[PDB]
């Protein structure tokens, strides 16, 4: 019966430094602009194929696991378990949508470090994934792409989420979803890496819902991107001509709230929150 | 179908700012990169920078990195280039390139835009005769020509007898004087036994100042 | 981000095999493009990807290399292959090389030296320009000096060389000496000695002001 905390968690920062070192080995930029410095280097074309990473505890330490069906990530856990390593976590760098993550045991669970604070990001965990296929036409335009998913299935998701929102912010309220107000291309659109290429999918049909068959998302591939590891820009090599396909499960979302009504917009940017959605039941403790 | 039309040549003062435009056609303008390259007379090609219009992502060469700016108006499908703090060294033909077929190379090129930077104002040239003599005759051949001096900016065309005479006609490239004015010479080798019978007239043309001059060369 | 192209100049005959190289300071894989430029005309793409040929470009053009070292070669040299070629980075930035000019190789030819005194029309304006002409010679390398009263002067003259001719494949140089009316009147002997590979001894063409 110990106290858990996902926001001040140390494991999150542990794998964040791990993923950064991973991108420097496989996906190396050709040009890097940071702190008024122009850096150029080799830019090999290596395909990014995610593999489940199991984070274990070092010598003289242990990993505690909380088994609560509805644990908000902050407070004393009554069902604590001692494990050797965490579950296979698929390091998927993205925004707005959480891909290939872990689902909820019972029902949807919205988590936040401070619901009252509109600046704090809200992490949503679905209890049922929605498949989304993002492919890139074979050898028109090489930087053009698109994604497909079930319209009706995505409708239910929004509905179920809106129910949890009002269940926390009071019943007598109207929940409305609106696209990102602004910001970098990576934040305004659903961005992610697939086949070594950076996708920027337009997410206006997913986040334009009101209380009162499928969806095709137009996407594009860029070479100039705003680094997520740190502050600065980077330019990668030209896209490959081969077919690029990636079918992934939507297991969660990142929302951000700001005309007296409840308006929620797609969040993202800090990949730390992405790791939190998987390490909200774990914590490293030194053996006595 | 696919062509890049740039704006007319210009003339600037050392310290002013110039802005060139490039209209594209025959392809999705907002879905492809636009490149810029300049070439100084006598030198080679020099890359300046590129741009991704839809998001306005730019990359500038280390040399112009500080006083250059590339933009792209997707409303009129036209790219712009801006270079400030112009000097006499910035004089060259600027090109805007593209790659519709995505080959990672400049497949299409504009007609170019000559940007002349100098403290000298626009001025027509002065044509001077190069009279033949015993100091310019070799056996049966004779040497004569015309001298176009003190003009700005480029270019200048020169013909002899209205294009009637082409054989043995040599027109040299212009030279930039310390005064900021250009000057060139054109010569022709002809039979010495025809100097006292055949008439020789050079035709100089300067469009930038609307100056046409027809000079007759005599011994 | 730096491209070195050598040699800087090459001379060959028609029907020969020409080969130019290109070095990159950093590994850019196979992202190198080759261009062909002619005096007055805009550059035309020849080879992209450092191997793939452009649609329409003769098959006699071939390229190779990968990483940092590349090369361009031509099976046979045609009369329209004589020009300047450039190699270009194309992985992220697009830095060009120094370029290489392909000139026609022929036998040595002695320059025809001629001199032209200032015209009366120019003297009335307030200036005086002396022109020394070197007609039809080879190679392109040549020296031209101005001596006023046996005094070697510098800083008050400029020159220009025409492109390689197509009929005889030679060059022509023009050197102009410009002085004010006053300065030009303070001397008498004006000469321009020329030194060329086709000339055993320095040839000198001169004239006395008022001849
Ligand atoms: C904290 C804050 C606001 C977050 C910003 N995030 C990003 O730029 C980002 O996530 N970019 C990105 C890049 C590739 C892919 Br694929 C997906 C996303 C970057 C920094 C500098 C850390 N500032
Ligand atoms: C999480 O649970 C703890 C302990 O019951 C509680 O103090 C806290 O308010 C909860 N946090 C949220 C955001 O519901
Ligand atoms: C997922 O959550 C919904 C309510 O949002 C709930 O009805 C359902 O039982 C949960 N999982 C299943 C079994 O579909
Ligand atoms: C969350 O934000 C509210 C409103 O600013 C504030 O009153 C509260 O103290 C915050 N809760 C925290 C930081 O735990
Ligand atoms: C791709 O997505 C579609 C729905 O858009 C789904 O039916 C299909 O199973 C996915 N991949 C496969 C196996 O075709
Ligand atoms: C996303 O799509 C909508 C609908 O076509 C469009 O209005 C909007 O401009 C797009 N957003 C971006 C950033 O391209
Ligand atoms: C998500 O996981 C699936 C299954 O391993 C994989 O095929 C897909 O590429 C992943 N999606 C992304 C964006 O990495
Ligand atoms: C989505 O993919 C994951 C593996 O990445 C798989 O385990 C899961 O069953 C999929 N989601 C569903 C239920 O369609």
């Amino acid at each position: 019966t110990e106290n858990f905390n996902m926001w001040k968690n140390n494991m999150v920062e542990q794998m964040h430094e791990d993923i950064i070192s991973l991108w420097d080995q496989s996906l190396k930029p050709c040009v890097k602009l940071t702190g008024g410095s122009v850096i150029t280097q080799a830019c090999p074309k290596v395909s990014f194929e995610p593999i489940p990473i199991h984070y274990c505890a070092p010598a003289g330490f242990a990993i505690l696991k909380c088994n609560d069906k509805k644990f908000n990530g902050t407070g004393p856990c009554t069902n604590v378990s001692t494990v050797q390593c965490t579950h296979g976590i698929r390091p998927v760098v993205s925004t707005q949508l959480l891909l290939n993550g872990s689902l909820a045991e019972e029902e949807i669970v919205i988590r936040s470090e401070n619901f009252t604070n509109n600046a704090k990001t809200i992490i949503v965990q679905l209890n049922e994934s929605v498949v989304i296929n993002c492919t890139r036409p074979n050898n028109g335009d090489i930087r053009q792409a698109h994604c497909n998913l079930s319209k009706t299935q995505w409708e239910n998701t929004l509905e179920q989420i809106a129910i949890k929102l009002k269940e926390q912010f009071g019943n007598n309220k109207t929940i409305i979803f609106n696209p990102s107000s602004g910001g970098d291309p990576e934040i305004v659109t659903h961005s992610f890496n697939c086949g070594g290429e950076f996708f920027y999918c337009n997410s206006t049909q997913l986040f334009t819902w009101n209380d009162t068959r499928n969806i095709t998302l137009p996407c594009r591939i860029k070479q100039i991107i705003n680094m997520w590891q740190e502050v600065g820009k980077a330019m990668y090599a030209p896209p490959i001509r081969g077919q690029i396909r990636c079918s992934s499960n939507i297991t969660g979302l990142l929302l951000t709230r700001d005309n007296g009504t409840e308006i929620f917009r797609p969040g993202g940017g800090d990949m730390r929150d992405n790791w939190r959605s998987e390490l909200y039941k774990y914590k490293v403790v030194k053996i006595e | 179908e696919v062509q890049l039309v740039q704006s007319g040549a210009e003339v600037k003062k050392p310290g002013a700012t110039v802005k060139i435009s490039c209209k594209a056609s025959g392809y999705t303008f907002s879905d492809f990169y636009m490149y810029w390259v300049r070439q100084a007379p006598g030198k080679g090609l020099e890359w300046m920078g590129l741009i991704d219009p839809e998001d306005a992502d730019t990359m500038y060469a280390e040399k112009f990195r500080g006083r250059v700016t590339i933009t792209a108006d997707t409303s009129t499908d036209t790219g712009y280039l801006e270079l400030s703090s112009l000097r006499s060294e910035d004089t060259a033909v600027y090109y805007c390139a593209a790659d519709p077929w995505e080959l990672n190379a400049f497949n299409v090129w504009g007609q170019g835009t000559l940007v002349s930077v100098s403290s000298a104002s626009t001025k027509g040239p002065s044509v001077f005769p190069l009279a033949p003599s015993s100091k310019s005759t070799s056996g049966g051949t004779a040497a004569l020509g015309c001298l176009v001096k003190d003009y700005f900016p480029e270019p200048v065309t020169v013909s002899w007898n209205s294009g009637a005479l082409t054989s043995g006609v040599h027109t040299f490239p212009a030279v930039l004087q310390s005064s900021g004015l250009y000057s060139l010479s054109s010569v022709v080798t002809v039979p010495s036994s025809s100097l006292g019978t055949q008439t020789y007239i050079c035709n100089v043309n300067h469009k930038p100042s609307n100056t046409k001059v027809d000079k007759k060369v005599e011994p | 981000i730096q491209m070195t192209q050598s040699p800087s100049s090459v001379s060959a005959s028609v029907g020969d095999r020409v080969t130019i190289t290109c070095r990159a300071s950093q590994d850019i894989s196979t992202w190198l493009a080759w261009y062909q430029q002619k005096p007055g005309k805009a550059p035309k793409l020849l080879i992209y990807a450092a191997s793939t040929l452009q649609s329409g470009v003769p098959s006699r053009f071939s390229g190779s290399g990968s990483g940092t070292d590349f090369s361009l070669t031509i099976n046979s040299l045609q009369p329209e292959d004589f020009a300047t070629y450039y190699c270009q980075q194309a992985n992220s930035f697009f830095t060009f090389g120094g370029g290489t000019k392909v000139e026609i190789k022929r036998t040595v030819a002695a320059p025809s030296v001629f001199i032209f005194p200032p015209s009366d029309e120019q003297l009335k304006s307030g200036t005086a320009s002396v022109v020394c002409l070197l007609n039809n010679f080879y190679p392109r390398e040549a020296k031209v000096q101005w001596k006023v009263d046996n005094a070697l002067q510098s800083g008050n003259s400029q020159e220009s060389v025409t492109e390689q001719d197509s009929k005889d494949s030679t060059y022509s140089l023009s050197s102009t000496l410009t002085l004010s009316k006053a300065d030009y009147e303070k001397h008498k002997l004006y000469a321009c000695e020329v030194t060329h590979q086709g000339l055993s001894s320095p040839v000198t063409k001169s004239f006395n002001r008022g001849e």
